[PDB]
């Protein structure tokens, strides 16, 4: 395969630059698109060079070629969460059909700076016993547990951001095939 | 633009399926591709002119139509379980170095057996006294649990418009057992936000399931795409 | 568009002529537009078959040009000529070989 | 000395069923060297001279390709220019481009070209700055416009002082040999009375290649201008080429005209008169 | 190497 694309997805914090990289086999290929792809939409064209050129730049975004190690880069400064996407790195010579690589899924998250982590219990009202366990405010560096048991499932860390005001948070969520379990353990 | 139809397919393992695509770019060069668990864009058959069709890289199993200059078909006459998998329609000018317009994606599962698909039960928690009391906020979290396929899309509305902001759904549905998935999204707001009556808060969950082209026996509900939803009011208490 | 060029017609033997010697006839025809064109050399006024054709190629002007050939061994009595249709001419032109050209 | 590099294309619709015909040719100097013909039993880009036996065949499956590419680029390219001359469905239309570079001695590239023609007029050409178009016609105005907004030009400017560039060079040095390969013109002049006491002189040159010559007559130390005749240069159909220039003079004055011919084959000029 | 063109007319 003509076009190497890695890694598979990659997460960077918000504020901070990201690199995508992508290598290529074929010295003679000469023109170089990225596209974009936002969940559940199709790809569009961000940004392309040719090999004549070194980098391009349009806002944000810059692409980057490197004909020597046959290396071609995008570079994303100040990354925010609506830059969360797969980004397809594509290649070809002439009028030749485009190559793409397989995409790197990538997911912009806020680093949060005042955790106060908790853990709630709620309540669906149109049930009879019915809840889940709610953790929330945790700090971005811990491993949200994964379960331990049939019957009893925990959600990955999903980071909500109340636009509102200044209060980014991250979350997850537990729930089991009974009221046996209890939130104040499941959670650590 | 470029229109693909329909934006999700469920079918029998054996079962014709045809997906379209329509553009109006008046674009000469049509195309679908193949992404796979949201990598990928494999070339299957393209076209470069009304009314003929061209084998891309991966044609097996798959037949193409280029009826007119708008319209490109993907035909699968006996779909199987390795074909389940999401299909990108494009268009370009002439080809090479011209820009690719996609549409949006059609979603296909393929099913041994059609009576496992099943739409979600959706079920709205409410906030928790304690967060709201610490932490002047109220997190709604939406539950959808026991659908299948996974082709469901959740959405949050508030007072009849769609809201994002303060929104954290998962990325992918959570597979509790065989035939059955679950899906978790929460909606975060202040406290006097939620504590306000005149406040309306809905969790919608679009399953895509069977359409029109599936017949159903007599005696029990057609899983049909449908929108289903769980609500709550604001209050002061 | 656009503009029609009228072909300009030479023919003309590949080596010196003298009768009884075998020799090629060529027919070359230039400066022409649009590409369609027909193209016959004729003996005492009759298509001779098998004459052979170029590639056509176009000049920096945009106008084509090919080169038609055959067999053949003048004679003081043959009439050769070479004879022309496109579009540029409301009828064929007609050249006949003439062996101080 | 210069050195230049050239594709000519056609591409001319039929009325009936058939796709249109494509046909490509290279030239490196002026020399074919390359030619792509769509009504060929096996449609491919074959090499036209020698020395372009050196490339593998990598080399002719990948311009073939591109060639296939170009062919459905003329197709849809024609068909957009008749809907914007608004021209009846069932015509037969021709659409020319030439493409290429001048280089320097040095491998500078001296200019870069990138044009098109319908229907023998021309249409549109890129400016020498690689940058911006003339477009000759209201229908070309659309295509300026089009090519504008998609950066059209780039792509253009940059085949043009990248690959046209360097390919050329290439070309040139596993051409060298047998580009500087030349014929030499035999030249005689032939003595053709014609009415009230006056003959043509005719100066003729055959056998010369490139086909490049000059043929000039004189008297007394003058070059001519009036009275004289020349045809273009044709080929003999062997890989050589004819000319000849004519003289109408007094009948016992002949001798005193002299023909010159000029070619780059020739130790030196010839210079020759009517010996009879 | 001939050209590959672009957009279309």
């Amino acid at each position: 395969q003509q076009v190497r694309q890695s890694p598979q997805s990659l997460t960077v914090w918000e504020g901070g630059t990201t690199v995508l990289t992508c290598s290529y086999e074929d010295s003679t290929f000469n023109y170089f698109p990225w596209y974009q792809q936002f969940p559940g939409e199709g790809p569009a064209l961000l940004i392309s060079i040719l090999s004549v050129s070194d980098k391009k730049e349009d806002g944000r975004f810059t692409t980057f070629f490197n004909k020597r190690e046959k290396k071609l880069s995008l570079h994303i400064i100040d990354s925010q969460p609506g830059d969360s996407a797969t980004y397809f790195c594509a290649a070809l010579y002439g009028n030749e059909k485009i190559t793409f690589g397989a995409g790197t899924k990538l997911t912009i998250k806020p680093n949060i700076q005042n955790p106060e982590p908790a853990v709630y219990q709620l309540k669906d009202p149109r049930s009879q016993d019915s809840t889940l366990c709610l953790f929330t405010d945790f700090d971005s560096q811990i491993n949200v547990p994964k379960t331990m048991e049939s019957g009893t499932f925990i959600t990955d860390k999903c980071v909500l951001d109340m636009k509102a005001m200044d209060s980014k948070s991250n979350g997850a969520i537990a729930w089991s095939n009974q009221t046996s379990f209890t939130c104040q353990d499941i959670f650590k | 633009a470029v229109t693909q139809s329909p934006r999700s397919k469920v079918a029998v393992t054996g079962g014709k399926v045809t997906l379209s695509c329509h553009q109006t770019n008046n674009h000469d060069y049509m195309y679908w591709y193949r992404q796979d668990t949201g990598h990928g864009l494999r070339l299957i058959h393209y076209s470069y002119v009304a009314d003929s069709t061209e084998k891309g890289d991966i044609p097996d199993g798959y037949k193409a139509s280029r009826p007119s200059q708008e319209n490109f078909s993907l035909i699968l006459e006996l779909a199987s379980l390795s074909q389940t998998a999401v299909y990108f329609c494009a268009s370009s000018d002439a080809g090479g170095r011209n820009t690719l317009y996609f549409g949006a994606g059609t979603r296909l599962s393929v099913l041994e057996d059609l009576r496992n698909v099943t739409p979600p039960k959706v079920s709205l928690f409410e906030p928790s006294k304690a967060e709201i009391a610490n932490k002047q906020k109220a997190t709604l979290v939406c539950l959808a649990r026991g659908f299948f396929p996974d082709h469901v899309e959740l959405s949050w509305w508030v007072n009849g418009k769609e809201v994002h902001s303060g929104v954290c759904t998962d990325p992918q549905a959570y597979k509790e057992s065989n035939y059955s998935y679950s899906l978790s999204s929460r909606l975060r707001v202040s406290a006097t936000f939620w504590h306000n009556p005149r406040n309306h808060f809905r969790c919608q969950v679009q399953f895509h399931g069977l359409s029109e082209e599936d017949k159903w026996p007599e005696g029990s509900p057609k899983p049909v795409t449908q929108n289903i939803s769980a609500e709550a009011w604001g209050r002061a208490d | 568009m656009g503009i029609q060029k009228t072909p300009q017609i030479q023919v003309y033997s590949r080596h010196p002529p003298e009768n009884g010697k075998p020799n090629i006839l060529n027919c070359y025809v230039t400066q022409f537009h649009p590409p369609h064109i027909e193209i016959q050399m004729l003996k005492n006024g009759k298509k001779i078959p098998k004459v052979e054709m170029s590639d056509m190629s176009f000049s920096k002007d945009w106008s084509f040009y090919i080169l038609a050939h055959t067999e053949f061994t003048p004679t003081e009595t043959d009439t050769y000529a070479c004879r022309v249709k496109h579009d540029s001419m409301a009828e064929p032109k007609t050249v006949y070989w003439d062996r101080d050209m | 000395g210069p050195h230049s590099m050239r594709y000519f294309e056609t591409a001319v619709s039929r009325p009936g069923l058939e796709e249109p015909r494509y046909i490509s040719v290279g030239y490196v100097d002026n020399k074919e060297f390359v030619r792509f013909d769509s009504d060929a039993e096996n449609p491919r880009y074959e090499p036209r001279a020698p020395w372009m036996e050196q490339e593998g065949p990598e080399y002719w499956e990948r311009e073939t390709q591109k060639a296939k590419g170009q062919e459905q680029w003329f197709r849809v390219s024609l068909r957009n220019l008749l809907g914007y001359y608004n021209q009846s469905a069932g015509g037969s239309h021709t659409l020319q481009q030439m493409s290429g570079c001048d280089l320097g001695s040095d491998w500078r590239l001296l200019r870069g070209y990138l044009q098109f023609a319908y229907e023998g007029r021309d249409y549109i050409a890129l400016n020498e700055d690689l940058k911006t178009w003339t477009a000759a016609d209201m229908a070309a105005q659309i295509t300026r416009r089009k090519w504008e907004q998609s950066g059209a030009a780039e792509h253009y400017k940059a085949y043009l002082e990248g690959e046209c560039v360097e390919w050329l060079h290439r070309y040139l040095k596993n051409g060298n040999a047998t580009l500087l390969r030349t014929d030499s013109p035999k030249a005689h002049v032939t003595h053709h009375p014609r009415s009230k006491g006056e003959v043509t002189l005719r100066c003729w040159a055959l056998g010369f290649y490139p086909a490049d010559i000059t043929l000039t007559w004189q008297l007394n130390g003058e070059e001519l201008t009036q009275d004289m005749e020349l045809v273009e240069t044709r080929p003999a159909g062997d890989g050589t080429f004819q000319k000849w220039a004519s003289v109408v003079v007094p009948l016992g004055k002949e001798q005193n005209y002299t023909c010159r011919v000029y070619h780059e084959g020739l130790p030196e000029p010839l210079t020759l008169r009517w010996e009879p | 190497k001939a050209p590959a063109n672009f957009a279309t007319m």
